RNA sequence: CGGCGCCCGAACAGGGACUG
DNA sequence: CAGTCCCTGTTCGGGCGCC
């Protein structure tokens, strides 16, 4: 008995109708007995014909944890609230939380289960679980209380955040607490030890105020970014300047101060692609010159609010692969490089999923928001085993992409 | 006052939107006055009502014809009433595959009478409903009711009922964990892994169950009927097959008897290994009219023949067991046509199918396998909920080399060796560096867009040249064709200068087959050559032979 | 009248390169 | 800087197969 901020998908719009797509028995299971669990706790109620509304949903284990979670993909319906939450209530995001020399991720979504929800925004909760080889139909719910992985519910949840969290961070005025969707992140530049415990610590407040929460810990501080470079050679042969004055033709669509004259001259006639050509000096200051220009800063690249994050990652072979930032071509916010997670030298599909997870992680450490990705990988490929790959309680924008290599050469 | 059987669902209208009004539209004459009376009989079982004031609601009639009955069956045509009622998520996803069944012992079928007419409509909408259609030709101007049950051709008929079905069948499955129950339509399977005659006690006791709710279910339901006849399919509980299939041997060949022959041959092709379409595909490429007349080309017919005598024996196909795993085998039946099997127990196959689908301008086999591969996890998700073991004509070389070479994420399961030729293989390879001592060839192409005129030629380090004109071609082309020259003039190994960004795509993904001839060329030549070595420099750089060949050729 | 499987033909996104 | 072309690559409306 309390009260329900009344909530609306915003103008001109409908609720999701989006279709659910064939589980596996393994997480099928998994489904059934936690919505069971969950209607049990009046959580979610069971719904009919008259509710044609559908959201996706599937089931993940957490990093290095052997439960079972729920994972509602309500990316459809969170635009549609995108208005409600973005236009009515905004979360502040903190510059610093970047600079501590540890950041925690908790799991707090449990919290939204508390809250109950507008009576007249249930309908578009509506999620089926499928069943195996058609067999039985679809048992759909919708939910009752505040829906995990809804923007509505950590925006709702606001207030009650703040209050449960203002002890802890009256008592610590120091420490840096960020909320992003179901996940909180809470980082300081204290010692590991006493970080460790200052968690704990705020476990046990959130325990005392009546949460649960089922490592986490990240080192932005440590975050490198990856320059580009053009390499330190003794002898150059034809080949070399080639690769050379190619790359530098790109690497000059972002540097502009970049020349290619005088190592272009420096290719001039027919020659066997492997002979030994010697610098001249002109192009050698050139290119000196060059690698000056880039250890610089792009003029005129810094992060506009408003403006959505686009992140493009190339696959690099063995087990490498870089990344990119940016909202405008060429103009990034951050570039850098991976290399043997987990997957590597096995599976392709596991080694981007993991990737496309910690980019989301320092995009939602450093803006506060998740980036929209461009994949290097056939549609249905993705599809199918990203759904396997996944720990993450929030799920990016994609889009993908064929890109024979050129614009590889972000890496050596 | 009538009665109340069984929980009813809160329908609403579009909002902003009422009830239609009609005028007819013709119906065959003979049949109608039947429904006259009709009318007044569900009038006394609970199915109709009217008043005169309350409806502004009028419906007409049109319909669709189905061939085998032995009685005439009244229709109405809500349309209108249609378009205008609240949607909603439909209950028929689609249908079980046989293969995905588990074997059960025991399983039966109830056939659910008045199904239709069985479900209360929801009180609020029943008003919506009015219609009015002509008595025999016609006498006096009419009269009008309401429905107060499921309508025929409604969109909540099938929603509704089968949500309401399937809530009564809920508290008996509760009750009865090891039955199973299905649901298609009106008629439902029922199934255990118990003893014949405590099977016949439930399938009594769950007609009792349905009768609670006034869902009635006749003796004429068989146990001694079995196979049972379900969508194509026979199905008795031990093993499933397709439903024998008829292969047209007609000498007069229209474009329209090779589609219905391909229909056939897929829908064949789930269960009867080794089906092959493609030249009958062919047959239908690009044509205008399906009337048109097509003879059978010998391919075509050595096709349709070696498949002749694969439909020649019958067969049959298996059912799921959980406890043992699955296995997906794949063989390369050739010009990018792909078979598959899935079986358990050696021999004794769940489904067969084909991947035949030609992906992309330019493809090679690995792609196409990894394509099948993919294809065939969804179909096994989608079916049995989990993926199988591979069993792939791919050395786990040949396949590491691909995968980890190529630009994009790719990944098969888990997956073994096969030696079961043809072995996939890749044709050839690109070097990762130059090639020291070979000749190398500066490149170039060009046309004019205007004329549609150009040439393309090289330059070699050796101060070998060639500039050969060409006629009705595009810039793209004549890149690809100044690659070509370097390989045709070139010894076995050669170092390769392109500024075709283009050309460049093409080859560096290693194309095993084109749909471009002259890409075909090129693969045939690169497949001929020990060591290839293809690199890219931008053009008007002024780069190298690339300077010299640009004002060789773009002159 | 309707879903699914497939084949066939048309409209939009990425990229290249030419017209002063 | 607009406006032309040439390639490649998914989405949507047209007939068979199964109801
Ligand atoms: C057509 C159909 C569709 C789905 N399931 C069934 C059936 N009917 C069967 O013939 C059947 C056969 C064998 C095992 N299960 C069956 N059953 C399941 C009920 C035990």
């Amino acid at each position: 008995p309390i009260e329900t901020v009344p909530v609306k998908l915003k103008p001109g719009m409908d609720g999701p109708k989006v279709k659910q797509w064939p589980l596996t028995e393994e997480k099928i299971k998994a489904l059934v007995e936690i919505c069971t669990e969950m209607e049990k706790e009046g959580k979610i109620s069971k719904i009919g014909p008259e509710n044609p509304y559908n959201t996706p949903v599937f089931a993940i284990k957490k990093k290095d944890s052997t439960k079972w979670r729920k994972l509602v993909d309500f990316r459809e319906l969170n635009k549609r609230t995108q208005d409600f939450w973005e236009v009515q209530l905004g979360i502040p995001h903190p510059a610093g939380l970047k600079k501590k020399k540890s950041v925690t991720v908790l799991d707090v979504g449990d919290a939204y289960f508390s809250v109950p929800l507008d009576e007249d925004f249930r309908k578009y909760t509506a999620f089926t679980i499928p069943s195996i080889n058609n067999e039985t139909p679809g048992i759909r719910y919708q939910y009752n209380v505040l829906p995990q992985g809804w923007k509505g519910s950590p925006a709702i949840f606001q207030s009650s955040m703040t209050k449960i969290l203002e002890p802890f961070k009256k008592q610590n005025p120091d420490i840096v607490i960020y909320q992003y969707m179901d996940d909180l992140y809470v980082g300081s530049d204290l010692e590991i030890g006493q970080h460790r415990t200052k968690i704990e610590e705020l476990r046990q407040h959130l325990l005392r105020w009546g949460l649960t929460t089922p490592g986490y810990e990240l080192h932005p501080d440590k975050w490198t970014v990856q320059p580009i470079v053009l390499p330190e050679k003794d002898s150059w042969t034809v080949n070399d300047i080639q690769k050379l004055v190619g790359k530098l033709n790109w690497a000059s669509q972002i540097y502009p101060g970049i020349k290619v004259r005088q190592l272009s001259k420096l290719l001039r006639g027919t020659k066997a692609l492997t002979e030994v050509i010697p610098l001249t000096e002109e192009a050698e200051l050139e290119l000196a010159e060059n690698r000056e220009i880039l250890k610089e800063p792009v003029h005129g690249v810094y992060y506009d609010p408003s403006k959505d994050l686009i992140a493009e990652i190339q696959k690099q072979g063995q087990g490498q692969w870089t990344y990119q930032i940016y909202q405008e071509p060429f103009k990034n916010l951050k570039t850098g490089k991976y290399a043997r997670m987990r997957g590597a030298h096995t599976n392709d599909v596991k080694q981007l999923t993991e990737a496309v997870q910690k980019i989301t992680t320092e995009s939602i450490v450093i803006w506060g928001k998740t980036p929209k990705f461009k994949l290097p990988i056939q549609k249905e490929t993705w599809e199918t085993w990203w759904t396997e790959y996944w720990q993450a309680t929030w799920i990016p924008e994609w889009e993908f992409v064929n890109t024979p290599p050129l614009v590889k050469l972000w890496y050596q | 006052v009538p009665i109340s059987p069984i929980e009813t669902v809160p329908v609403k209208l579009k909002p902003g939107m009422d009830g239609p009004k009609v005028k007819q539209w013709p119906l065959t004459e003979e049949k109608i006055k039947a429904l006259v009376e009709i009318c007044t009989e569900m009038e006394k079982e609970g199915k109709i009502s009217k008043i005169g004031p309350e409806n502004p609601y009028n419906t007409p009639v049109f319909a669709i014809k189905k061939k085998d009955s032995t009685k005439w069956r009244k229709l109405v045509d809500f349309r209108e009433l249609n378009k205008r009622t609240q949607d909603f998520w439909e209950v028929q996803l689609g249908i079980p595959h046989p293969a995905g069944l588990k074997k059960k012992k025991s399983v039966t079928v109830l056939d659910v009478g008045d199904a239709y007419f069985s479900v209360p409509l929801d009180e609020d909408f029943r008003k919506y409903t009015a219609f009015t259609i002509p008595s025999i030709n016609n006498e006096t101007p009419g009269i009008r009711y309401q429905y107060n049950v499921l309508p025929q051709g409604w969109k909540g008929s099938p929603a509704i009922f089968q949500s309401s079905m399937t809530k009564i069948l809920e508290p008996f499955k509760k009750q009865n964990p090891d039955i199973v129950i299905y649901q298609y339509m009106d008629d439902l399977y029922v199934g255990s892994d118990l003893e014949i005659g405590q099977h016949r006690t439930k399938i009594e006791e769950l007609r009792q169950h349905l009768l609670r709710w006034g869902l009635t279910t006749p003796d004429k339901k068989h146990q001694k009927e079995p196979p049972f006849l379900w969508m194509g399919y026979e199905l008795h509980p031990d093993k499933w097959t397709v439903q024998p299939i008829v292969l047209p041997e007609k000498d007069s060949w229209t474009v329209n008897d090779i589609c219905k022959l391909v229909g056939k041959l897929n829908w064949a092709s789930q269960i009867y290994p080794g089906i092959k379409v493609r030249q009958l595909s062919k047959l239908l490429r690009g044509t205008k009219a399906l009337t048109e007349v097509i003879p059978l080309t010998e391919e075509a017919e050595l096709e349709l023949a070696e498949n002749r005598e694969i439909l020649k024996e019958p067969v049959h196909g298996v059912y799921y067991d959980p406890s043992k795993d699955l296995i997906a085998e794949i063989q390369k039946q050739g010009q990018g046509q792909w078979t598959y099997q899935i079986y358990q127990e050696p021999f004794k196959n769940l489904k067969t199918g084909k991947y035949a689908r030609m992906r992309g301008a330019h493809t090679n086999d690995v792609k196409q396998l990894t394509e099948a591969v993919q294809k065939i996890t969804t179909e096994s998700i989608v079916i049995w909920g989990k993926t199988p073991k591979f069993k792939l004509p791919i050395q786990k070389e040949t396949w590491e080399t691909w995968w980890t070479e190529y630009w994009q994420a790719t990944w098969i399961p888990e997956w073994e060796f096969v030696n079961t030729p043809p072995l996939v293989k890749l044709w050839y390879q690109l070097e990762k560096e130059p090639i020291v001592g070979a000749e190398t060839f500066y490149v170039d192409g060009a046309a004019n867009r205007e004329t549609k005129l150009g040439k393309a030629g090289y330059v070699t380090n050796k101060g070998r040249q060639k500039v050969v004109p060409l006629t009705n071609t595009t810039n793209q082309k004549t890149e690809l064709q100044a690659i070509y020259l370097a390989l045709q003039d070139s010894g076995l190994e050669v170092n390769i200068v392109t500024n075709s960004q283009y050309a460049l795509g093409i080859i560096q993904a290693q194309p095993d087959k084109s749909e471009s001839e002259l890409v075909n060329q090129i693969i045939e030549q690169l497949i001929k050559k020990e060591k290839v070595y293809l690199a890219w420099v931008p053009a008007h750089k002024g780069i190298g032979g690339n300077e010299q060949v640009d004002k060789l050729v773009s002159a």
